[PDB]
């Protein structure tokens, strides 16, 4: 009554499924081990004579890669927040040089904003020209206090600053912003340690451009090996990009996108949902 | 099927995923490698060399943007730059390192803040100007991007600078942004620059060929200079986004300091990309 499915039934639409996922901007290495993983679920299993192979396939990995990025989910970030104890959460940003840090603490402020928590800023990029005043137009439109440190001070010492000044009032959060750096830079990666262990962050964001191909999978094994983090904001979304990475960084280092910034205004951030990039993808 | 054909179809399937992998365009890789295989076939009783196979690879591929040592050197003076690219790539550090190329070669250079969207663009833009030692034109009050850019031109025109180099907004020109585009035409045509110069992150993915053909048709490319080369992207959509446009790449940018700034060289290219 049920055909078997075997390899020669597959073929063709694997194929298909590879270039959509390649187009998609998962990585080549994590699209082979995906449809490979596919392939091997299927072969030998049973299907109904007048049923279509090609969809049964389709089907299945859609249905698994809901089950990859479901499985990775974590606590919702405001939740997280409400349920802690602690005053101020802390919460730092970093990532390679442009992918939209600084302009992403934004629409977290204004988040937070919409939620009731209170928020401060720390201008912890001190090397980039204009880093500070770019943060301080932001900071003035969101009405938050912006932090900028003493003359001269380095990233370390505005978050040690930035923190001790939240503490004292009662502020609900504060978030670090930081210089952009290389993953593969040495004394920039010093230099952010050096920030983490000063301000003993309570969460964790690396930033990601989701127009980057294969080097933003690199970007986040090289940063989680050297540094750690607990999850990531994906940018940039509504430049038609697919934003495959967040398959790859589920699959490869079981990391999860918690937002996606689609545009440059403060209301521009969405949370992260499984069925949200599913459709995405293959649609 | 004869052991030389074997052995082109395995060459150019490792090639395939080589240059996928490093991020070409997937429909691109298929035409360029089916040009190299045909080659394979009809060009050169010999079996496979892997020597002449590579070697026909570097040439397609060279093919693929110009051969030539880019030309750095402007062709009249005063000289109209305009900077373009998506959010982020680079442009604004850009215009500081192409400002301290040419005052370090003995030009007179002005540069032009016509970016009125980002917070601090113009501070920015001043700072790189005042680091370097080259004047910077702007007006934080006006939220007119065209009439900073043609007021600025005009002024250093006026002044005798050789070199006169426009930094621009971010934009991608997709969904909303489609009015963007709209809004880099119509500086373009106001302007008319000599060079119009797409300045494109190494990391950029499988979108890069589309983005780059919808930002030639509103204002075509000239050259591309590709940033953040001192990072791990192989930077095959950088290539992808060259093809796209015909455009020549002239620059590489190799870090965040102003002085970070190289001409492009093919040959190591090709080879990054593998
Ligand atoms: N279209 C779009 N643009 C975005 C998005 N997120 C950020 N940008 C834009 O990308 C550009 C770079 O943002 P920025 O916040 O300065 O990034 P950064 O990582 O802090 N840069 P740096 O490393 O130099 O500090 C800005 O023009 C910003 O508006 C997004 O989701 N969509
Ligand atoms: N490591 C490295 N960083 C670079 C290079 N070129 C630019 N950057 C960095 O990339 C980031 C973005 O630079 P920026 O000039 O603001 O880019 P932009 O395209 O003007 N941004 P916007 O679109 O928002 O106006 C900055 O941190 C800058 O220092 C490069 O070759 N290497
Ligand atoms: N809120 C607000 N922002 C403004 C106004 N005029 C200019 N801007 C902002 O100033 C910036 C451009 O000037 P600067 O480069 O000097 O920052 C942009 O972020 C732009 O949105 C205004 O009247 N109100
Ligand atoms: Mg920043
Ligand atoms: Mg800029």
């Amino acid at each position: 009554k049920y055909k078997t499915i075997k390899e020669d039934d597959l073929n063709d639409v694997i194929e298909e499924l590879r270039f959509q996922l390649l187009d998609s901007d998962v990585s080549y290495e994590v699209t082979e081990k995906i449809l490979e993983d596919l392939k091997n679920n299927l072969i030998g299993k049973k299907v109904s004579r007048r049923e279509e192979v090609e969809e049964i396939v389709i089907n299945t990995l859609k249905k698994s890669i809901t089950e990859i990025l479901t499985k990775n989910q974590k606590t919702d970030l405001i939740e997280k927040i409400r349920s802690s104890g602690k005053k101020p959460f802390v919460i730092i940003f970093f990532g390679v040089n442009g992918v939209g840090k600084t302009t992403t603490i934004a629409k977290v402020v204004n988040m937070l904003k919409k939620n009731n928590l209170s928020t401060i800023i720390a201008a912890s990029d001190t090397f980039r020209a204009a880093a500070q005043e770019q943060l301080a137009y932001h900071a003035s439109k969101l009405e938050v206090q912006l932090i900028r440190g003493k003359y001269g001070a380095d990233p370390a010492s505005v978050a040690f600053d930035a923190i001790s000044f939240a503490k004292s009032r009662n502020i609900d959060v504060v978030l670090i912003d930081t210089a952009g750096r290389m993953h593969i830079d040495s004394d920039l990666v010093e230099e952010l340690k050096k920030v983490l262990r000063i301000a003993k962050p309570d969460f964790r964001i690396l930033i990601l451009d989701s127009l980057a191909g294969s080097d933003a999978l690199e970007q986040a094994r090289h940063f989680e090996n050297n540094v750690g983090y607990d999850a990531v904001i994906l940018t940039k979304v509504d430049a038609d990009a697919k934003g495959g990475i967040a398959l790859s960084l589920a699959y490869e280092l079981k990391k999860p996108v918690v937002y996606m910034g689609v545009g440059q205004n403060y209301d521009d951030l969405i949370p992260f949902s499984p069925d949200w990039f599913v459709e995405r993808i293959f649609s | 099927s004869t052991p030389y054909e074997k052995a082109v179809d395995e060459f150019i399937k490792d090639l395939q995923k080589s240059l996928i992998s490093s991020d070409v365009n997937v429909k691109l890789v298929f035409s360029l490698t089916a040009k190299i295989k045909e080659r394979l076939n009809k060009e050169k009783s010999v079996l496979e060399r892997k020597e002449w196979f590579i070697s026909i690879v570097y040439d397609e591929l060279s093919k693929l943007f110009g051969g030539k040592e880019p030309n750095v050197n402007p062709t009249k003076l005063p000289f109209i730059i305009m900077l373009v690219g998506v959010q982020g790539s680079g442009k604004t550090t850009t215009a500081g390192k192409l400002a301290y190329f040419y005052k370090k070669r003995g030009y007179k250079v002005g540069l032009v803040a016509a970016d009125v969207y980002r917070p601090a663009a113009y501070d920015q833009l001043l700072q790189l100007g005042n680091q370097i030692g080259v004047q910077v034109y702007g007006e934080p009050n006006n939220q007119n991007p065209i009439e900073i850019a043609k007021k600025g031109v005009d002024i250093f025109v006026k002044n005798k600078m050789d070199i006169i180099i426009v930094d621009t907004a971010g934009r991608h020109g997709y969904g909303e942004e489609t009015k963007l585009l709209e809004e880099m035409k119509e500086m373009y045509d106001v302007l008319k620059p000599d060079d119009v110069i797409l300045v494109i992150d190494a990391s950029i993915g499988q979108k890069a060929y589309d983005l780059a053909s919808r930002f030639h048709q509103a204002s075509p490319i000239g050259s591309v200079i590709i940033t953040k080369m001192d990072g791990t992207a192989k930077g095959g959509g950088a290539l992808s986004a060259v093809v796209a446009t015909g455009a020549t790449i002239k620059f590489i940018g190799t870090g965040e300091k102003i002085d970070e700034l190289e001409t492009f060289n093919a040959k190591r290219f090709v080879s990054r990309i593998l």
